[PDB]
This record gives structure tokens, C-alpha cells and sequence, in this order.
């Protein structure tokens, strides 16, 4: 039988835009 | 190290000082002793504003390297900038010390001499600097008759 | 302060003094057998037989350097150009390679045209051109008209040049559009080549370049 | 099941049958792109779960039985930034870069990462 790829999750842009924002702030705290 | 420095050349050249210090300072990290890595860096600094920032790194430089002609004309530039001529005098006597046959050692010693006020001395070396060459002569002539 | 505004962008008795313009095309010299200040701030190769060619390759050097040596941007590969019509031997590159062996030539309609037409809105201040009058007598270019504008659309008649006798580089600064900023303000610039010299047909272009204002480690 | 239910906001189930997936098929056939799926899903979920040491580890498991992904880099980078891991962060950014010069989200990744190296 011909097995489908599984499919795989990727890397969204809101959640890196999301860790970079939290990251400036972070620096921005002390 | 090298891929660090290209980076912040390409940063300066462009106007985005800021960047070019991120990198430099990240050039330096990777290699402690260096010399125009640090005058780079200071350059950058000055270009910022931190003056005095610029100036201890300066000083850490030479520190490294006691014989750094570059150094020392950095040295000489920011002094003259910020208008420390008395210090600014013996660094160009200390350059001028160490290249004896570069004419633009010799116009700008002359020059600094003129400011001070010693007129023998400034009119003494211009005119060794046009003795020296006759290309930049022009600028060197102005010299004259402003000391004359 | 609404109103007074208005005057401003609109100044109805303020500015026309007469009315009595002369509205003739101001001509302009460029031949360099007189001196003067103004033809020298024009003309930078110097006034001088013809030179050979390789004087005139030479002298091509000397020039490029001079204009290259003060404080200035050249923005010459930052815009697109678009000639009447090539002739498949040389496209504008050889125009714009800054070589004087090698050139542009146009083949089609007398009034040939040259467009350099801007992306972003770029202030030139300095126009450069190479002439060479004895290498390209045939193909001289005799007729210079500039024009200038925003956009294909409102291209207007700047300036014009009447070409007698320039084997050299020819500076272009702009001061009569503008007095306070000594320079040109448009983003679309075309050129015209409606005859050459000796009744020409076609018209080469050696050298061309626009300029705008604004130890190391291996 | 497991990526049905991270694209539907609910991970605890979702890691939960992707941890069955990987048990049942962890003894045999390590290669032919079922544990790589596997691994790489059950990264993303930890990471989007919080966990990062165990995504951390998944990651780099798939990273040796396949170097040449960029997206694999560029998660790495993600996990180390979001520690304080610097270095390696900037290194498989860069590695990311490598594999493919124009990424959209890996310039600015990279530009934070040495601004936040720089005045460290």
C-alpha cells in the first residue's frame, strides 16, 4: 500500500514574533 | 572573527553605526588581542557619541601594543577633536617618532605646532612636508602662508 | 491661520511682478576655446591639434577621477534606462561601463531619444557627459536638448547645449530651477539627439553618469 | 490523532498519543520517515507545551538522522534563544542560514540574537 507522508508540524510566525516581543521586554526589565 | 569584522565594515559603510558596533564588539569577543579591531570599534563608539568609552579603548589598545602607528594617529585625531592638544602634542611627536619619511606625519605635527603657537616649529615642518611631496603640496602650501 | 495658510500655498499678488517674460529657450555654450569662471565650473577637462586616441582615452581617466574625486554619489546604476532603439552591437551598458574604447550606438529615427527614467525620487545636482569630437566626428552628437519631470507624462524642456567643439568630459550643474537648492528635483529625465555634426545620421555615447549629494583589514 | 489535536489548541492529548506513536514504533525501523515525523511533531508539541529540554532533545535526535533541514535549524534556534543558550542558537542559525540564505523570520532571529549577545 502506498502510505501518505505523515504530515509534520512547522514553525508558525506569530509564536517567534510572540518570543522575540517577550524576549525586548525581557532585556527592557532590568 | 574575520566574517565578524567584514560584517561591521558593511554595517559602517552603510550609516548604520549602531549594527557596526553590535558587530565589532562580537569581533572583539572572539579575539581579545587585536588592535585596528579595537580602533574600529572605538571609531564606531565616537561615531555613537561615547567619547570617553572610545577612549578607554583606546587606551586598552595601546596598552596591548605600546608600537601601534594607527593606534596612535587615532589617539591623535580624537585629541585633537576633543581638544586635548597638550597630551595631543606629544602623541604626534611619539607618531612622528616612529615614521619619520610619511608627510602627513610631518602636516599634521606642523599643524598642531601652529595651534599651540610655536611658529619655528610649524613653519619647520611644513616645510619638510613639502620637501617630502609635492602631490598633497596644495593643502601644504595653504599652511604656509596661514603661519606666515 | 486656515486662510493665511492658503495665502502661502497660494500667493496671488505676492509673486507676479510684470508679467514679461522673454519665453525664449535659453541657449547654452560649451565650446572651450575662451576661459572663464563659469565655462571652467562647466567644463573640466581644461581648455587645450587633435590629440590621438590614446591621449583621449587618457585624458577619458583623468576626468572620471577629478569628477570622482570630490564629495559626491554616483547614482548611476540606480535607475532604468530605456533608448529609442539599439542597433544589436552595443546596448546602453557600454555607455554606462565608464570605458572609453567601448560605447553606445542607437540605430533608427533621426530624433533619437534617451530615457532615464527613476525608481525613487532622486535630487541631481550634477549632470556628466563625455564628448569626443574628433573619435566620433561621424556619429558627434551636434544637438543637445534635456528635458525633465515627475513621470513620462509631464517630461518638460530644461536646458539646451550646442555642441562646437568638446573632446572632454562636460559638467552639468543645475542652478537656474533652483536658486536655494542648486539643484534638480525630478524623477524622470529624457535625452534628445534630433541631429549630429556634418548632417550625421547616428549618434554614439562614450561616457555618461549622474551624481547626487548627501587602515583597513583583509 | 496527535497533530489533529495540537491544530485544535488541545496538546495534553495530543503529546500524549504522539508519545504512544513514538513507544510502539521505537524498537523497530529508526530510519524510512516515520520516527523523523514522529520526533519532529512530538518536538513541536513540547515546545508549544512549554517543555523545552525534552523538544530540545527530540530535535537534536533528528538533526543527526537528517542534517539537511532547514526548518529543523531554525526550530534549534528558537529552543536555545528562548533559553540562554546563545551560542548554540546563533550557531544553528547561521547553519539555518546556510541551508537556505533567504529565510524570513531567521534575519531578525539573528539580528536579536547578537544584539542580546553583544550586551550580555
Amino acid at each position: 500500500m502506498i502510505r501518505r507522508a505523515p504530515t509534520t508540524l512547522q514553525l508558525s510566525h506569530d509564536d517567534v514574533t510572540s518570543l522575540i516581543d517577550d524576549l525586548n521586554e525581557q532585556k527592557l526589565k532590568q | 572573527y574575520n566574517a565578524y569584522y567584514g560584517l561591521g565594515t558593511s554595517a559602517m559603510k552603510l550609516g548604520q553605526y549602531e549594527e557596526a558596533l553590535l558587530y565589532f564588539e562580537k569581533a572583539r569577543s572572539i579575539n581579545p588581542v587585536n588592535v585596528v579591531l579595537i580602533c574600529c570599534c572605538g571609531g564606531s563608539l565616537e561615531k555613537l557619541g561615547y567619547k570617553e568609552k572610545a577612549l578607554q579603548y583606546y587606551e586598552l589598545a595601546c596598552h596591548l601594543q605600546p608600537t601601534s602607528s594607527l593606534s596612535k594617529y587615532k589617539m591623535g585625531q580624537l585629541l585633537y577633536s576633543m581638544t586635548r592638544y597638550n597630551v595631543a602634542l606629544q602623541t604626534f611627536e611619539e607618531l612622528v617618532k616612529l615614521v619619520p619619511d610619511d608627510a602627513t606625519a610631518h602636516y599634521l605635527l606642523g599643524q598642531t605646532y601652529r595651534i599651540v603657537g610655536r611658529k619655528k616649529d610649524a613653519i619647520k615642518e611644513l616645510t619638510v612636508a613639502m620637501n617630502l611631496d609635492p602631490k598633497g603640496n596644495q593643502v601644504i602650501i595653504d599652511e604656509l602662508q596661514k603661519c606666515h | 491661520g486656515i486662510n493665511k495658510v492658503l495665502d502661502h500655498l497660494a500667493p496671488s499678488e505676492l509673486i507676479k511682478p510684470v508679467k514679461s517674460c522673454h519665453n525664449k529657450p535659453s541657449v547654452l555654450v560649451l565650446d572651450d576655446r575662451i576661459v572663464d569662471a563659469a565655462t571652467k565650473d562647466l567644463y573640466v577637462n581644461g581648455f587645450q591639434q587633435n590629440p590621438t586616441p590614446e591621449n583621449l582615452q587618457h585624458m577619458f581617466h583623468q576626468g572620471i577621477e577629478i569628477l570622482d574625486s570630490a564629495r559626491m554619489i554616483n547614482v548611476t546604476h540606480l535607475a532604468l534606462w530605456k533608448p529609442s532603439s539599439f542597433k544589436l552591437g552595443n546596448p546602453v551598458d557600454f555607455a554606462l561601463d565608464d570605458n572609453y574604447d567601448t560605447f553606445w550606438q542607437s540605430d533608427g529615427g533621426q530624433p533619437h531619444q534617451l530615457d532615464i527614467m527613476f525608481s525613487k525620487r532622486m535630487d541631481i545636482c550634477v549632470m556628466a557627459i563625455f564628448f569626443s569630437m574628433i573619435a566620433d566626428e561621424s556619429y558627434a552628437p551636434s544637438l543637445v536638448k534635456v528635458y525633465a519631470g515627475h513621470s513620462p507624462s509631464d517630461a518638460r524642456f530644461y536646458k539646451m547645449l550646442e555642441v562646437r567643439n568638446v573632446n572632454g568630459w562636460v559638467a552639468l550643474r543645475f542652478l537656474d530651477n533652483r536658486e536655494d537648492d542648486q539643484l534638480l528635483k525630478c524623477q524622470f529625465i529624457r535625452l534628445l539627439f534630433p541631429v549630429n555634426h556634418e548632417n550625421g545620421k547616428d549618434t554614439h555615447l562614450r561616457g555618461i553618469r549622474l551624481y547626487v549629494p548627501s587602515a583597513i583589514l583583509r | 490523532m496527535g497533530v489533529m489535536y495540537f491544530k485544535k489548541n488541545e496538546f495534553v492529548k495530543a503529546k500524549k498519543y504522539l508519545k504512544k506513536a513514538l513507544e510502539v514504533v521505537k524498537d523497530l525501523d529508526p530510519s524510512s520517515r516515520t520516527t523523523i515525523s514522529i520526533q519532529l511533531n512530538l518536538g513541536h508539541t513540547y515546545r508549544k507545551l512549554n517543555e523545552n529540554e525534552i523538544a530540545i532533545k527530540c530535535f537534536r535526535c533528528v538533526l543527526e538522522k537528517n542534517d539537511k533541514n532547514s526548518e529543523i535549524h531554525c526550530s534549534l534556534g528558537y529552543l536555545y534563544l528562548k533559553t540562554k543558550k546563545l551560542q548554540k542558537a546563533i550557531d544553528h542559525l547561521h547553519k539555518s542560514l546556510y541551508l537556505k540564505p533567504n529565510n524570513s523570520s531567521a534575519t531578525a532571529l539573528l539580528k536579536n540574537a547578537l544584539e542580546l549577545n553583544v550586551t550580555l
